[PDB]
Order: C-alpha cells, then structure tokens, then sequence
C-alpha cells in the first residue's frame, strides 16, 4: 500500500 | 550500453507501457478468474477510464482495510493525499467484478522509474472480506507479473507494511517476493519480485 522510500 | 542510450530506453519502455491501450490485453485468458467459488471478470484500465462511483468504491475499500495500519505507520492516514494519489493520471487498474454491477477487488498500479529502473509498481491490491483467500489475489499479482514481463518492466515493486502481518506473508512467502535493496532495511519494506529476461 502507497509507495514508501 | 551506453549512458544516455541507457536513459533513453528506460524511459522508452516506460513511456511505451503506458501508451498501451490495454496491458491485460495480451494475454485475455487473464480477463476471467473462475476458482474456488469464486467467478469474476477482470479488466485493466487507466483511472480515467473508471465511473467516478467505482473510484469511491476503491478508496473507500482501501480506506476500510487500511487506515489503522496507516496511522500506526509514520506517514498517518491522509484522505486528500491517497485520494490524489489513486486518481493521478498515471494510475493503471485491475478491477475484478462479481456481475457486471459488483466490484469485489482492485490494483493500483503504475509503470514508472524508481532508483533508475523501469518497474512496475503495485501501489494497492485491495480485496472485499468475501472474496479473501481463494487464490484471487495471488492471480492479480502474476497478472501484473506477466505484464512486467510483457512490458520489459525489471520487476515488481510494493510497499508493505511491517504491521501488515498477514500482507506480508502473502508477498513475502506465498509469492516469494524479496526485500528489495531500496528498503530502508522504519515500520515499511519494500519489496519486489525481478522479471526473468
Ligand atoms: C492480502 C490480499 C491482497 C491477499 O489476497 P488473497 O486473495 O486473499 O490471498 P490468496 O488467496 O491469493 O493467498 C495465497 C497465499 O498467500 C497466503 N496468504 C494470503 N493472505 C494471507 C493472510 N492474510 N495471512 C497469512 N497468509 C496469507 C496464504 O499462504 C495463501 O494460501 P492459502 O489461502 O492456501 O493458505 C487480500 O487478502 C486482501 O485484500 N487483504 C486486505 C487488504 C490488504 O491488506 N492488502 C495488502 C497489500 S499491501
Ligand atoms: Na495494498
């Protein structure tokens, strides 16, 4: 889930 | 390879997937999910091509299955800025319906660069309670797999949450993805499964 770095 | 050559392709292959007009078209045996009890057609869409009410049904999906685990997470659940996020431009999904009225299971995906790579990248697969564990999930994620392939992406890329238990074995062992170099290993991972060419 969403795009983390 | 050359440099520039180099940067040029990754963006070409990028661009050129998502100038596809359907990615799920190549291989339509794909379109049909029928195991398990279950039976479902699957479509594969940019956002822009959705009815604004199975938008909402997604947000609202992920928002139900996800928001506390977003707060226990650094980023905190943000409504306007996921609600940006799934409606960028750039946003590609797979939707499964149970009739021609229901849907019962969506991805978020993209195709795009990340650390200088052409990847695909899966932001969200989110499923209703009732179509959970019969092998659904797993289907929709070789179909990002095989476009990755198709498309000459260099793997599959999420995030996933640490407190995510049950997501994490999911990806982590039932798929075999692997903890991508670029995870911070923070209470996320990054994790990402390589195409094979
Ligand atoms: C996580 C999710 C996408 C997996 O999809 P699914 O259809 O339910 O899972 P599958 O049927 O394809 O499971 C394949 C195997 O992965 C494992 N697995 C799947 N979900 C699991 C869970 N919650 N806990 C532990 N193992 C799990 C199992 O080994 C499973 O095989 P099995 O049912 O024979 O035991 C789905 O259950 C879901 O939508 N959860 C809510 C939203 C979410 O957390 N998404 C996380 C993405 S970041
Ligand atoms: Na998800």
């Amino acid at each position: 889930s969403g795009r983390g770095k | 390879m050359e440099e520039r050559a180099a940067m040029d392709a990754v963006c070409a292959k990028v661009d050129a997937a998502n100038r596809l007009g359907d990615p799920l078209e190549a291989f339509p045996v794909f379109k049909k999910y029928d195991r398990n009890g279950l039976n479902v057609s699957i479509e594969c869409k940019r956002v822009s091509g959705l009815e604004p009410a199975t938008v909402d049904w997604a947000f609202d999906l992920t928002k139900t299955n996800m928001q506390t685990m977003y707060e226990q997470s650094e980023w905190g659940w943000k409504d306007r800025e996921k609600r940006e996020e799934m409606t960028d431009d750039r946003a590609w999904y797979l939707i499964a319906w149970e009739n021609s009225s229901v849907p019962v299971a969506f991805s978020h995906f993209r195709f795009d660069v990340e650390c200088g790579d052409e990847v695909l990248y899966c932001y969200e697969v989110q499923l209703e309670s009732k179509v959970r564990r019969k092998g659904l999930g797993k289907f929709l994620i070789q179909i990002l797999q095989l476009m990755a392939n198709s498309t000459q992406m260099k793997k599959v890329m999420l995030t996933v949450f640490k407190h995510n238990h049950g997501a994490y074995q999911f990806f982590r062992e039932a798929l075999q993805f692997e903890i991508d170099d670029s995870s911070p290993s923070c209470s996320y991972e990054i994790l990402s499964r390589r195409t094979k060419f």
